[PDB]
């Protein structure tokens, strides 16, 4: 279910991941596996790498649930990127994709695509997976990509909320980025911004979550969002206690990541992250490992800045 | 009912889908290798096939010395148009791909995938009366192409049942309307919306176009579900305007639906209820804004029996 | 489950309201009938009308429903109005009402109220009732009043969306009007303005509709509309076949009433009205009746104006 | 484990509450009609009824010949405020509508209904270790009413893990942190924001005010879903400011959370899970902005037992 | 003098109008009948209804008065209207008509047409008449519809100002309009809006009545009104006790209707409408008939809205 | 009916009016060279006549104990005014160069020219009921000048029936309506518009300024017709605003009008049928627009008999 390693490029990446998936010890003997539905390479590249296009199926824990993710490598060398970009869905078909075109518009309620950002050359690499959310993170010099999707836990029964799918990416898909980029945008899983994360709603309607304010995003999302870092909505100041939090003797404290949403209509709270929580910085940093109550965390930081906020541990198990 | 074949040339597909009314017992009042003028209990029709297109027109008589466009009460001389045209199917010279057709004792349509990616519809029939009392009701569609290589739905294409296209010479389906506002009774309407002639017909025949003429096109854009997925029928009413610009809601196209084909492949049935439904697209697979190269995602459906 | 009479006043004509909905014969005789789970009178009328405030349950026709509904009666002699509000619900407990206030803020998931205009003088008036979905319309002189509330028809199966709940007024019950009003915003149902129809979505947050935009109402029910009146989205003249409808050689074609939503997250359709159509005006008006299929349709208009696109008819079985 | 009564006066209460604690093997140090001086395995405890009021304070050792709040290590001396006041309850004269008691070996928690829609909590216990190590825990708190017929919430108000408050004088409830950046180890920590002192605490007591800080007021907002009329249980954590400005975690509130009351009565129940919650409001039951005059709808909840 | 009745369409209303003219008790007895000076039907009907004009001559109650009046029944079946329209005159000669063209040319000092809105249908009609002027109403299910015309009462002498001819219509005649039409123009006697109301002047010259402003409208009308209702010119607020006011202890009471012309040249006070007054609107609307001094009096209210100001009651003795 | 006189000094006006009263069979019910309480069937009044002024008040009883100002139902305790002040009518010292008095038994009015071109009126009795039911109905009116030199009909000044007037000390008129929206019988309600009191009344008084209420102000404006010379006379309804801002007429003063004087010198007779009627200008003669220093050409109208 995890596995840490060093991949000699973004395609051997893709591969390692996909045998991981696949043949992990504990996914086979467990049943957990995923299918690869569709797996296929349609463009012919020019000044670019070549174009993989995966879409793999979950069954979920207990078998009887059905999960669809699309994953694909885009890369330019002009521009000298290997951009790896995702999606999720509920159902798919290869004849509904219209001549030419692309085959991510076959989804059935179709959501847009997040990414994550690499190049070809030999990069440090840490995935987590479980029946029902996969975790990538990277290791880029000094900086953390990381990006992932399964279901959150809602609080109500399973029976009528069946498919509670989050995918959440350090940048929106919408747009071709270079690994270098400095903007406050490229940014980790524990703070969305500019569409880096999206939930799908009971409703069937796609809810993006951005722990701060945009003019650029749509006023919708303005509302909901997630607070454990957005405490800044009922304070009335800048410095807060959740910028000045650290360990205690030692105890480093693993708060969890919350999703709400505050529209007019109504409220309600949709979830937690699984296997993902808040931590501080101070006397710490990325690839420290903590172990509470016999379970290890790994830490991460954001590519923009390293500070209080920006830095969450996520569950190896 | 329904039944799928294919052909080297426009010739073939009309031997067999003679062949196949034949067996249905449809009456045929003179065949030839590629001229036919039938009639069933509804109405008379007569086609003619070219070296690469198709040409329909209605009929209110028979009269075996006059050509095949000259038949009694001819749309050709009964129309509001200046041009005096029948309607035209404008296909290519194959070798075609396949063809599925459905025949039945009312009406007759025919899809055929002309080349990989390439559909064309052709539609005959009369419209369920439901309860309406009104002559006529005798409805002939074919399929017109602007140009290859360019926009291809532009603005001055026109398609079956449409409700907004710019050509002067040409429709591209047409509609029987008997005594309009006291005219006499032999009266095609063609499906036209600019030439602000006293009397025509409108129908959703675009689907979803930017200047597209019919209150349900909502429908058709909303015709997908993305909470469950789920995909419904839209009747295709059919509109017609008088002398008074007054409207009259006509009926609704037999058997026939029209939905968005986003989450769906072509072919890919989903079945209703009890009765089964058979999805394509109208010309060819393509993105949701592409309303220039493709037929973005419109999607006709058959009922399967 | 249907009467039609004239009530000496506003009070008598909620008296004759509840006891059509308790003792009508189709109502009893089938096991249909409502339950009045509250009823009281909490304020001290001054120089006000007494008021009345109700709640009722309703079973539905499978007797496996749970509907819940309220009505109230407010009015001002000075002013000179009598009132009649709306509100839908899903639960109800009289002990989470605070200290004064009023009672509406109980209900789970309380949506805002829509209203109905009358006054204290003999009023004719048309009800019509099933299991499902009440409505009401009374003929102030000239004019026509028009409201109701139940479940709308969804394509889809119940038991994932078993709670359909709609609730349309002609006018929106958060301000206190004078039946003489004759602006654009006082309206029937087959055409909603400014919060004057709500339906309650598969997620559990309350839509409004509108046929046609408004600066005052918010940015999001502007992509949510009534379609059939709708048209002017995409037709790119102000005359349409809608406004120019008109019956055919005697015969006058109803029109399904649509709701739809469409979302830059995603689109779905919502079902129909039953028993509310569209219908033309020209030969025709309101207190006609047409019986197609052996089943008879009222004709109503709405307060503002009689014109082409504002005559809907409502079934009477 | 869950009592109800009924006082006329406050000693009733306290009469029945020592009753209770002795019947369940709460070591009580001292006694009286008045005054308590009481114990446990985790800390000890000093209480006076009042005519109107109840007086609270922690302590760290014992001594019969010292006044109520002269006991070793009081939190009267051993606070970083000037004025130096122990904590307080404010009550009123009776007679008391109900009150509602839960009673365990290491807290002890009372909800007193004194009139129609009127309630005032008393709390006292230790916080929940949850393995972090550190000396003292122990937690009293109290309410204040900052003045009757004005706006009973008003800012200068305190309430019990209040988190914004402005009083020189007295304080509404506080906690005990040993040893805290080196100093002397007795240290009784008051809820206070605004002293700016190098050492203090802070709670989400308010519940979801205006200017309430803390991170997890969003959920108190969100305790309730209007989809499926769902309500959870959020954990009480509580935050401590030390010396360089850098905050630690300290720990959750046993077998208590707050919660959102707009859709559920008095009383109202629901469980969730094998555990079952008990919700009364915190001061009065008013509207979602009544801030001023009420205590809004904010919901403590108790896990009964 | 007065007729309730009801018109099988409007044809046989004209013809009912026409027979009351000619053959009430008191008109004839009293011997103030109207001649028919004219009657013909010019036009050769193609997809419009048959057109009847007719053209009367009133005597006054003196019978030394000379007073000329021209009626016309309009109609269009595709946008269905059986319009009404009025105009009135001093003098009349059928030789002067050119050639094709129309007759109401031909009058001398000819004035613009007002008109009635009705469609061809039974429709409930109020008639009064008297020597001097004529007053017309017509129900039209919620709606009310109001014409007419005759000699205001001058306070000066008749022997300077024999002529004192008003013509009043719901609608300026210059345009055909459908009686559907819902716009604020569209309303009656006690307050004319755009050319809906016509007084001659002494000098000879026709000067039309507004109770407010309009850019479209000429800008000498803009200085001449009916005072009653135009209390806004002198008011420095939009709500003023006309608005506000309400019968005293079950008492109405009945304001006379008054022309006042405020020019830069001088000022001048017309007259008074005969048997025309403004009433309340609060517990009381149309249809109802109040006794004063043994005197009835009905009420009616305009077609755009019912509220205080659009509120009139017609002497019927 | 109609008399003429002459006074040096306020006190002899009154001399002169109250033996014309009694002459006329008025009841006085005490007298004295400068004080009065007196009544008819409809109503009681008191006057007292100060060094250069006149003050006025109704009553509904008699109390010869009680002062001028202190009768019972008096209008200084019960009106809604906060100062509680009685009418006021200030004239000089005098001499006046003249007075005309008309006198009935239900009514008294008075128009004192007490220097060229300057003219007070002081009116008293009680509107025609016209068949309203409705218990009260007498007015009392006097006149006040805000400061001589300046704009003497400023904003701040009041006149009888006036309809815009600012001063919260005095009121230049009053009126009577019993019972008005349930409160006690005694109500005397005073022309006031900018108080915002829950009942208050209006009337035409100040005749056609800027911002005069009244809906017949045009009609005084057009009271003068151009063409041929004539003058009409235009009712003075008084108008009622209760505790829901709806309005009530109420009635019409007695054998009084204004008019126009533009082509009218003071005093000049129109006779308007078999009744006469003197025009009198209400303080002096000046331009159409000189609404600051004068009373423009506003002039009043009585039934001379």
């Amino acid at each position: 279910a995890t596995e840490f390693g060093t991949a000699v490029n973004h395609a051997d990446l893709v591969e390692r991941l996909v045998q991981f998936l696949t043949a992990s010890p504990d996914l086979v003997a467990a049943g957990q596996a995923y299918e690869k539905v569709f797996d296929n390479t349609i463009p012919a590249s020019g000044t670019a790498i070549a174009v993989r296009q995966v879409t793999l199926r979950a069954p979920g824990l207990g078998g009887t649930d059905a999960i669809y993710m699309g994953i694909q490598s885009y890369g330019d060398t002009a521009l000298d990127y290997y951009n790896l970009r995702l999606m999720g869905g509920t159902a798919f078909n290869p004849g509904a994709i219209p001549p030419g075109g692309d085959y991510w518009t076959a989804f059935a309620n179709y959501s847009p695509r997040v990414q994550l950002l690499a190049w070809n050359q030999p990069m440090p690499y840490w995935f987590f997976a479980n029946g029902r959310r996969f975790w990538i993170v990277v290791k880029v010099s000094t900086i953390y990509e990381s990006a992932g999707a399964g279901f959150i836990l809602p609080p109500c029964p399973p029976s009528q909320y069946p498919y509670p799918l989050a995918v959440v990416g350090s940048y929106r898909g919408d747009v071709a980025t270079r690994w270098s980029d400095v903007s406050d945008r490229h940014r980790g899983i524990s703070s969305p911004y500019e569409r880096s994360c999206y939930l799908r709603d009971p409703a069937g309607r796609w809810l993006g979550f951005t722990v701060d304010g945009g003019a650029a995003n749509e006023s919708d999302y303005n509302n909901r969002t997630l607070l454990p870092l957005g405490c800044g909505r009922y304070a009335g100041s800048s410095d807060t206690v959740v910028k000045q939090l650290r360990d205690s003797f030692g105890k480093f404290p693993l708060k969890a990541l919350q999703f709400v949403t505050r529209e007019t209509e109504g409220r309600r709270y949709l979830g937690d992250f699984d296997g993902a929580f808040y931590v501080p910085t101070l006397n710490s940093g990325a690839e420290d490992v903590i172990v509470e109550d016999g379970v290890d965390h790994v830490v991460f930081q954001t590519a923009w800045r390293s500070g209080n906020p920006w830095l969450y541990a996520i569950r190896k198990d | 009912a329904y039944f799928t074949g294919t052909a080297n040339n426009p010739a073939d597909l009309l031997a067999k889908v003679r062949v196949h009314a034949e067996s249905l017992g449809w009456v045929t009042d003179r065949a030839s290798a590629s001229e036919w003028l039938c009639h069933n209990a509804d109405g008379y029709w007569s086609f003619n096939a070219g070296a690469n297109q198709f040409q329909m027109a209605g009929n209110t008589g028979f009269d075996n010395s006059l050509a095949w466009n000259a038949q009694p009460g001819n749309s050709v001389q009964n129309n509001p148009y200046s041009s005096k045209g029948p309607t035209v199917a404008q296909l290519s010279g194959g070798p075609f791909t396949r063809y599925h057709l459905f025949a039945t004792a009312a009406y007759l349509h025919l899809h055929v995938e002309i080349a990989a990616g390439q559909f064309r519809p052709v539609m005959i029939g009369s419209l369920n009366k439901r309860g309406v009392g009104y002559t006529g009701g005798q409805y002939v569609c074919g399929s017109f192409i602007y140009t290859p290589g360019q926009a291809l739905t532009n603005n001055w294409s026109s398609h079956p049942f449409d409700g907004y296209h710019i050509q002067y010479s040409n429709s591209s389906c047409m509609l029987r309307l008997d005594g309009l506002d006291g005219g006499p009774s032999p009266e095609w309407l063609p499906f036209d919306y600019t030439t602000n002639v006293p009397r025509r017909v409108v129908g959703p025949g675009r689907g979803n176009y930017s200047s597209q003429y019919h209150p349900d096109v909502g429908l058709i854009d909303a015709s997908a579900n993305e909470l469950n997925s789920s995909t419904t029928t839209v009747p295709c009413a059919i509109y017609a305007f008088g002398a008074q610009q007054r409207s009259r809601y006509v009926g609704e196209v037999p058997d026939f639906g029209i939905c968005n084909m986003a989450f769906l492949a072509p072919g890919d049935p989903l079945v209703v209820g009890s009765d089964t439904w058979r999805v394509y697209p109208l010309l060819q697979r393509g993105t949701a804004t592409d309303f220039d190269s493709t037929s973005a995602w419109v999607g006709y459906c058959f009922r399967v029996v």
